């Protein structure tokens, strides 16, 4: 019962039950 | 998503950040003034929803296109687009740090050099939607957690990284098996009406099977079996920054005759206009408090 980030990974923002507002892919820190 | 697909794709193992609506918002500006194939073939991604300047609680959203200062645009086209039509003259300099600075000001300063290079003397029209994304976590990640936390770039290549952590808490999660890898999937929701539901797979190396098959379909399918278990969550806070050439990825889709001169947008202009670019910048922004995102794209 533990979700760790620690890796590649997909992540969306939404509307609550709508359309998507964003998505993208976390492969790397990029220390911005 | 598959665009994202696409784009996500061609930049295997780096870091990629879209706007879907952004992107959808000038393609149904192109369709509406595109005729014959181009019309139907772009038919594909209209929808004139997020293709206007709303908002609903922490997403805003802006239209604007502008025209060739010498060209003469269709009544009933301009009738669609509405309030959001100029006519400027390209091979003014000023023009271009016209438009950044309208994107500039919108986007809170985060997208803010849209365009890059002096805009191309010969480009017909300009057709451009800019977004902008802050809400706050409803579950403020606590701040006296936030340690260095290693991170598997890859499964050799280690490094450590912010992690945002939170534990004792519910969310929608859920357990997905499927034939082309097993993940979880879960959900941080935002004050107000939208979430962040992130994708991560089992293994520390199954993502690609998993994103290569990410549709709009599966999303809402997982997104649908998730219920309320309590799960103790990890999750970097993180900044990045994107810029994107849409060209490739949409012509791949289907679009062949969007782009260049065989690109067929008669219910515009009497003249022959063409668009040969579609830019599409991004920022976004997560930490424990607050998650700020903005892009604008625009078809040159």
């Amino acid at each position: 019962n533990e979700f760790s980030a620690d890796h590649p990974f997909i992540y969306v923002i939404r509307h609550v039950d709508g359309k998507i507002l964003f998505v993208g892919r976390y492969s790397s820190p990029t220390t911005n | 998503m598959d665009i994202f697909r696409e784009i996500a794709s061609s930049m295997k193992g780096e870091n990629v950040f879209i706007s879907p609506p952004s992107i959808s918002s000038v393609l149904t500006i192109l369709y509406y003034g595109a005729n014959g194939s181009t019309a139907e073939q772009l038919s594909k991604y209209v929808e004139k929803e997020a293709d206007k300047n709303k908002d609903d609680i922490s997403f805003k959203s802006m239209n604007k296109v502008y025209g060739r200062y010498s060209a003469v645009f269709k009544d009933s086209f301009l009738r669609k687009i509405g309030d959001n039509f100029q006519t400027v003259d390209f091979t003014d300099s000023r023009t271009v740090d016209a438009i950044n600075k309208s994107v500039d000001i919108f986007t809170e300063g985060k997208i803010n050099p849209l365009l890059d290079e002096p805009l191309s003397p010969d480009t017909s029209l300009l057709a451009i939607s800019a977004v902008y994304f802050k809400a706050k976590w409803l579950m403020p990640f606590e701040k006296e957690f936030t340690s260095d936390y290693p991170f598997y770039v890859s499964p050799t290549e280690m490094v450590d990284v912010s992690m945002m952590s939170m534990y004792g808490e519910a969310f929608n999660h859920a357990s997905v098996k499927e034939s082309f890898g097993n993940f979880s999937i879960i959900e941080l929701p935002y004050v107000g009406d939208t979430s962040m539901v992130v994708i991560l797979p089992d293994n520390i190396d199954g993502l690609e099977s998993i994103e290569q098959n990410l549709t709009d379909t599966n999303f809402k399918k997982w997104s649908d079996s998730m219920d309320a278990m309590f799960i103790d969550v990890h999750i970097p806070k993180f900044k990045v920054t994107g810029s994107y050439n849409l060209v490739d990825a949409l012509v791949k889709l289907g679009l062949t005759e969007v782009f260049g001169s065989t690109g067929d947008y008669s219910n515009m202009s009497n003249s022959d206009v063409s668009v040969d670019a579609m830019i599409h910048k991004t920022y976004i922004d997560v930490n424990e408090e607050y998650t700020e995102a903005a892009a604008a794209t625009s078809a040159l």
